[PDB]
């Protein structure tokens, strides 16, 4: 019954920046791993970046150097700083939570449209 | 409404269970059935906010000492209980607190020290000084007269709120 | 019946007996005189009350006192033909039935107090009824006996790297995971089946005499604790990341077979180790665990959530043999005894609160239900001995050892931003698991 509430996103010019934010609603302890996934038209949903409560991170190769993920352990919130956005970054972005290090069940946000327009 | 996951910890026989039962029972009903949800979940109003308290009391399982991390990991805040007639239970408190900090991977975990009421061997001043050194409130209780029982749990709820804010 | 030179003839009232209102009447509370009257009642048999009273009475009546009261109950002073037939004969028979149940099922009272047995034997020597010779002889036979001290073909024992007899190479990765689970389940089933109700009623495993009153329970709990700690030690003492991943994976396969065997004690031994502070934080290790094995651990841990809600449902749904997790029973017995009054008062008189005793006996009765059925599995003596002799703490006290485990965790996977070192291998043999599908 934990829920993930997304904010941010929307339309932005290519080259620009957006910050996505995620806040878990009703949790008794630190979510082990929070992250973002995205799904572009025609493609599978894929990892963008995630971060464990111990601060270990993963980034997709296509966003390394441009995107930064950060979290506040005590608050079960996280954010994704997306810089130098490209039209290929257009997608629905989803906050994701794995409760435990062995979690396979997904908790998902509702999904946030990000649309990167060019010239 | 907001739910608070509280965990009661401490040495065997210090009154963990009596405190939990006295909190949950309606005041003049003396019939407890621990096999049902209403025996560990209670809706209360604290500082005007109504909430659900979910209390994990594993008294009677103290010999399963390698399960303490599993039980502590479920909690948001901790009632650390000792018996004021039992000096060793008071000396154990430091170890429970260190185990909780390790499980929660945090130096400031919402926590209240509770000294529950043979005769007194732990001075009030000693327990207040220990609590002060941890940065946490201390509350004395008498589960038997019900004195201090609500104060102990509500103070923990207040500590959890202050931590989230 | 008789006048009041026989205390058991006093009329029932709200100030000496209360019934449950929610076949046979169920007593909620009573004076000890009324409890013993209904225990040996003239109007009907009550085998369930005999069983629960003899299980629980020592919290409100000493064994010597109980014997005095039942002899007093038997020795009834005297239509008189009707009285003998409808009151004296049935009460006296009921008394003898209580004596027989007592010596047959609770002989430890007599082992701990030899004079109690002398009194019992002296009392039985006074009963001369021609009718009651069969009870007399039956009781004497049981006493004399007590004073003196595969349904189907089991599957093949499974082997992996260690060969039969090579005790000195036995270890978590070298025995077969199916067989580790089987042999721990036999050991844990034996420890579970050995726990008697006398170790539980009165919450005596929490009191200062717990080591003499609850030895089998404590032996069982110490095995569970030692196995959890061995799992933790195997994980954190495996410094090399790939080797460690193989260790965690193998423990999850042992968990899979524990689940197949309905060995919930073993399931929890694993769940507790994986929840422990030194293990849970190992991000780099869990990352490499296959998803399908993550799912097995995920479903096991979920049995403990919400105050064991899914565990309790699963236990109720399976068929024995099984090994329950004992800690739930312990908390429920303790809270039942502490959360209900010892006595009820009515117009100034004290009545023993028997309903909370009945509730405790219902718990020990469920424990006993799961102790009946053994496992159809073959013991392997060397593997059983390997696990009986595990001592992961070595010579260390609890605090020193759990600090060691946690420091080992911090060494093998340091906190961010410190870099993750590489570590040399320690296992000479292959890490690949044989799996948990049996042969035939």
């Amino acid at each position: 019954q934990v829920q993930l509430v997304e904010s941010g996103g929307g339309l932005v010019q290519a080259g620009g920046s957006l910050r996505l934010s995620c806040a878990a609603s009703r949790s008794s302890f630190t979510i082990n791993r929070m992250g973002w996934y995205r799904q572009a038209p025609g493609k599978q949903r894929e990892l963008v970046a995630d971060i464990t409560s111990g601060g270990n991170r993963n980034y997709a190769d296509s966003v390394k150097g441009r995107f930064t993920i950060a979290r506040d352990n005590a608050k079960n919130t996280a954010y994704l700083q997306m810089n130098s956005l490209k039209p290929e970054d257009t997608a629905v972005y989803y906050c994701n939570a794995k409760i435990h290090p062995w979690s396979v069940a997904d908790l998902w946000g509702q999904g946030t449209q990000v649309t990167v327009s060019s010239h | 409404m907001t739910e608070y996951k509280l965990v009661v910890v401490g040495a065997v026989g210090v009154g963990k269970s009596a405190l939990t039962i006295q909190l949950i029972q309606n005041h003049f009903v003396d019939e407890y059935d621990p096999t049902i949800e209403d025996s560990y979940r209670k809706q209360v109003v604290i500082d005007g906010e109504t909430c659900l308290l979910d209390i994990l009391d594993t008294a009677g399982q103290e010999e399963y000492s390698a399960m303490r991390d599993q039980y502590m990991r479920t909690g948001e805040g901790f009632l650390c209980v000792f018996a004021i007639n039992n000096t060793k239970s008071f000396e154990d408190i430091h170890h429970y607190r260190e185990q909780i900090k390790r499980v929660k991977d945090s130096e400031d975990v919402p926590m209240v020290l509770v000294g529950n009421k043979p005769s007194r061997t732990v001075d009030t001043k000693q327990a207040q000084d220990l609590a002060r050194s941890y940065g946490i409130p201390f509350i004395e209780t008498s589960a038997k007269t019900r004195q201090g029982v609500d104060d102990a749990f509500y103070t923990l709820v207040r500590e959890i709120r202050k931590h989230k804010e | 019946p008789s006048a009041d030179v026989y205390r058991f003839a006093e009329p029932d009232s709200e100030e000496n007996i209360i019934f449950e209102e929610n076949g046979i009447p169920i007593i909620k509370a009573g004076t000890v005189i009324k409890l013993i009257e209904r225990l040996t009642y003239h109007m009907y048999a009550d085998p369930n009350f005999v069983r629960t009273f003899l299980t629980t009475y020592r919290s409100f009546c000493k064994p010597q006192e109980l014997l005095s009261l039942i002899i007093e109950r038997f020795e009834i002073p005297e239509e008189l033909k009707r009285f003998r037939k409808e009151y004296i004969q049935p009460v006296q028979l009921r008394v003898l039935n209580v004596c027989r149940h007592w010596v047959e099922h609770h002989f430890y009272d007599f082992e701990r107090d030899a004079y109690l047995l002398q009194r019992m034997e002296e009392f039985i020597g006074t009963v001369r009824g021609k009718a009651m010779k069969k009870w007399v002889e039956s009781i004497t036979k049981i006493i004399q006996r007590k004073k003196i001290a595969f349904q189907s073909s089991p599957p093949t024992v499974e082997w992996h790297i260690s060969r039969p007899g090579h005790i000195e190479t036995f270890d978590l990765l070298t025995l077969h995971p199916i067989e580790i689970a089987r042999q721990l389940t036999l050991l844990e089933s034996d420890l579970y089946r050995a726990v008697q109700p006398s170790e539980l009623v009165g919450s005596v495993w929490t009191k200062e005499d717990k080591e003499i009153n609850s030895p089998n329970l404590l032996k069982m709990i110490r095995h569970t604790t030692n196995l959890t700690l061995w799992f933790e030690k195997c994980i954190v003492e495996t410094e090399n990341l790939e080797e460690r991943v193989a260790v965690v994976s193998r423990i999850i396969e042992i968990l899979q077979v524990f689940q197949e065997l309905n060995n919930f004690n073993g399931v929890l031994e694993v769940v507790s180790a994986m929840n422990s502070s030194p293990v849970y934080r190992l991000d780099h290790t869990f990352e490499q665990i296959p998803s399908r094995q993550k799912k097995i651990l995920e479903e096991a841990h979920e049995l403990s959530e919400d105050h064991y809600k899914k565990y309790l449902a699963k236990l109720r749904s399976i068929n024995p043999p099984c090994v329950p997790f004992f800690g739930i029973y312990l908390t429920n017995i303790l809270k039942t005894e502490e959360g209900n009054p010892e006595v009820l008062k009515r117009h100034g008189k004290e009545l023993i609160n028997f309903s909370k005793r009945r509730k405790v006996a219902e718990i020990t009765g469920e424990i006993q239900q799961y102790q009946n059925q053994p496992y159809c599995l073959r013991v392997e003596s060397d593997i059983k001995r390997f696990f009986e002799n595990l001592n992961p703490m070595g010579n260390s006290m609890e605090k020193e050892f759990t600090d060691y485990l946690f420091n080992k965790s911090l060494e093998i996977e340091p906190r961010n931003p410190k870099p993750l070192p590489r570590f040399p291998k320690k296992y000479s043999y292959p890490l690949k698991s044989p799996g948990v599908r049996p042969s035939n």
